[PDB]
DNA sequence: ATGGTACCGCTTTCAA
DNA sequence: TTGAAAGCGGTACCAT
């Protein structure tokens, strides 16, 4: 279960909105994954996420899958534009 | 007078030793004996005693945090990474502020290793071998956060003050400019005079640019240190057509010190700061700099540490964030 | 069992009690015997260990504070003082973020009070009903920083905000304006609404102006909720001459959104921020607000917390220190 | 012992500065004492120096009565110039 | 000037 | 499951 964003954030995904993303990935049983530029790291994982070096543009693919892969990539989404980061 | 575990015990006819149980959520606990314990707990309103735990388990859940001055805006914004994912990770923090001052960095260190910490955050200006031989004696987890230690001995986090300070003199160079300046800060720390320096004089002789020793301005990441940072350049008769500036305060210093003698900007120099603060956007014209996420430096700091704290592996100590640059409006 | 005090004492040949004494510098020991145990403390290495020392002296040496963001120009500059005035009295900080989330709030309230601190220094924004039972049946003093109680129940340190923005209003009556618009926080807070609102009312009141509900705007303390401001009010048909941002941040975003529209300040249009912070003389003109002794507020605040601590008694438990406004380019 | 001074710094007698003071003053046994515009606080308090808000451009006095009541004046002295706290 | 020794509140085996 | 007891590192009152 994943779909692809286009990092509408101003400065993409770093300072506390890209924390509250990779702690989102971290409410589901499922293995949220995100896939950048090829490379593909945890969602769940401030170092992984925050390594990757985010910023406006690029877009990025943010993979799922587990017993609640759905509710997961949905909630994923909602804070993806609850802090203007992607759609 | 506390209520402890015993109170709770007595008002539960259970023993001590099985309130600790639920307290932590044991699983070998009969639910009717839960259910009667925590309503007791409530009853009485009770609330674990932290430090009586910590004797006992040997584990604060509490990390300590070095920071010269919390005052800054810097600093601060690093703090929040750092407090923000140990709060993720059920850590409280002690902050406490070194002023760059070795005997207090020092003292700091023993006192939070004191108070049993079970990991700390460096952010130091100027790591010497004896604050590597004070960090190899702690007995839990030292990670550097934003700093530059030669050794290379403790696991740090920050971006490459070399390479970055490098970027943009080349992306000045590579926009025609040849005398180009740069005021650094004290000297005196090793991330000045040794990194950020060092990729000044280096994008310049790789550009055959010849080093120019009176470019190099030392000031001290205040806005008045900046301000007459300008005014000194702005003296010399080969006066720079471009300036980089260390940091965001030192930079606004430097555009309105200019506009302060009628210059205007970016029209007649073009200045580019680092860090890139709210200070530089804050501005007019905006200040172009090197981004350095401050925050992902704390918060990646932070996260690395939690993993040394649980023993659990870690490959590579030394982590490097990339950096890029933004320009606003201090560059043509 | 690693190097403890006990191994200190068989070491230095001597108790347990003697070892003890010696560390913490009883006077009651021969000048000899303590020398034998400090070197055999020296020759251990051996670090005495708070926490013990904690469960048993029943003080923990450190205080919690909550502030709601460390990243905060205002509220950084705010955590030094207190800090600052930690150290001075052999006290520790535990620094954590509330976002002046109510839920979050009187949560770290608690993990505090567990943690055994011996002080609390709370900073917020709407202290509640709750939050004053809350802090009434504290195990340890609390005492309020740069905050607004209603209930004027709990001991506080920060200035009269109603009076200030009357002061700033005032002076510009004073200086000739009759349409003085007011920009503000969130009114939600206590602070905004009840406080430097109200000062703001109270002002034109005794200054036989009315009272125009247009020429109040309200920010959200965001240096670009200020530009947003600016342009609202210059949207209105009869434009006021001078306006008054309860915060610095604000207020360049009033200065700077109006430099943009044209506009020339202070030529054209009059200007006080509020705070006095690192961003009033490092706007361009010089930003003239009105001065809050930010440090001191913290400051003062630790010191007061370290009398309750030492239950000493004190004068006035609500204290308010003195605030005055520095004029600068901003205001003809 | 005693000493008038004129504050030049523009904080004036607050922030760290003033801190640096208090602390200079409660390192002697001698009752050091700051008056200004008419009262008199304790200058080895914090509360009371930082409530008086000494700004730029005042004059106060530095008393000191008891042991050493007079190295001390000249200590507290040597730290008014430190700091920039006036002459 | 020292040594002796109950705790301080809770975690952690070890047995029942 | 559940209880009993030994600590964890010190402090402080009490004796000597």
């Amino acid at each position: 279960a994943q779909k692809t964003f286009k990092v509408t954030a101003d400065s993409g995904i770093h300072a506390r909105p890209a924390t509250v993303l990779v702690q989102t990935a971290s409410k589901y049983d499922a293995d949220v994954n995100l896939e950048y530029n090829g490379k593909t790291v945890n969602l769940k994982s401030i170092m992984g996420v925050m390594s990757l070096g985010i910023a406006k543009g690029a877009e990025i693919t943010i993979s799922a899958s587990g017993a609640d892969e759905n509710d997961a990539l949905n909630a994923l989404e909602e804070t993806m534009k609850s802090e203007g980061l992607g759609e | 007078m506390n209520i402890t575990i015993y109170d709770v015990a007595r008002e539960a006819n259970v023993s001590m030793a099985t309130v600790s149980r639920v307290v932590n959520g044991n699983p070998n606990v009969k639910p009717t004996t839960r259910k009667k314990v925590l309503e007791a707990i409530e009853r009485l309103g009770y609330r674990p005693n932290a430090v009586a735990r910590g004797l006992a388990s040997k584990k604060t859940t509490t990390v300590g945090v070095i920071i010269p001055d919390i005052s800054s805006i810097f600093y601060s914004e690093l703090a929040r990474g750092i407090e923000d994912i140990a709060t993720m990770y059920k850590y409280n923090i002690i902050l406490s502020n070194s002023d760059q001052n070795m005997e207090k960095e020092l003292h700091l260190l023993n006192t939070m290793l004191g108070k049993q910490v079970d990991g700390i955050v460096f952010m130091g200006g100027n790591i010497t071998d004896e604050h590597v031989a004070e960090f190899k004696r702690s007995p839990v987890p030292i990670v550097l956060a934003a700093s530059v230690e030669e050794q290379e001995e403790t696991p740090s986090v920050a971006i490459d003050y070399e390479q970055a300070i490098y970027d943009a003199v080349k992306l000045l160079v590579d926009k025609g400019h040849t005398d180009i300046a740069f005021v650094s800060g004290p000297m005196a720390e090793p991330i000045n005079r040794s990194k950020k320096l060092q990729g000044y004089k280096r994008a310049l002789e790789e550009a055959n640019l010849p080093f120019n020793e009176q470019f190099v301005a030392e000031g001290d990441y205040t806005y008045d240190s900046g301000l007459e940072a300008l005014q000194h350049l702005m003296s010399l008769d080969k006066k720079p057509t471009a300036i980089l500036s260390a940091t965001d305060e030192m930079a606004l210093g430097i555009i309105h010190a200019a506009q302060d003698q009628g210059l205007s900007i970016p029209e007649d120099l073009d200045i580019i700061g680092f860090d890139n603060t709210r200070l530089s956007l804050m501005v007019r014209p905006q200040l172009s700099t090197v981004v350095q996420p401050t925050y992902d430096i704390g918060a990646v700091a932070m996260r690395l540490l939690t993993k040394l704290m649980n023993k659990e592996p870690v490959e590579e100590h030394i982590v490097e964030l990339p950096h890029r640059i933004e320009l606003r409006k201090s560059t043509k």
